[PDB]
């Protein structure tokens, strides 16, 4: 299960198990790009968020019901949308991931 | 020791 190993690979659930977790199979240069892309709101208020003008492929890991530490278990699905990632410093990149639309 | 910017990329890129 892709999730499962990249999620333990990444140290994301090593000394836990994290509920949801996204992957986007994209160059480091075209996702930091977005950061010049389309400004919009963060679901906080914030408006250092920046909506992808196109969509990406990506990959949700989301824990199942039976998960539970240390065995940690997610149910993977892939798909293609826009990214929101609010960005901060110089260079202007991207620090969080907001959501996908 | 980790920035913002790294924790970013080791948490979500995959490229």
């Amino acid at each position: 299960n892709y999730c499962n190993q990249m999620m333990k690979s990444r140290n994301l659930t090593k000394d836990r198990c994290k509920p949801v977790n996204t992957f986007v199979h994209e160059s480091l240069a075209d996702v930091q790009a977005v950061c010049s892309q389309k400004n919009v709101a963060c679901k906080n208020g914030q408006t250092n968020c920046y909506q992808s003008y196109s969509t990406m492929s990506i990959t949700d890991c989301r824990e199942t019901g039976s998960s539970k530490y240390p065995n940690c278990a997610y149910k993977t699905t892939q798909a293609n949308k826009h990214i929101i990632v609010a960005c901060e410093g110089n260079p202007y990149v991207p620090v969080h991931f907001d959501a996908s639309v | 020791k980790e920035t913002a910017a790294a924790k970013m990329e080791r948490q979500h890129l995959d490229s």
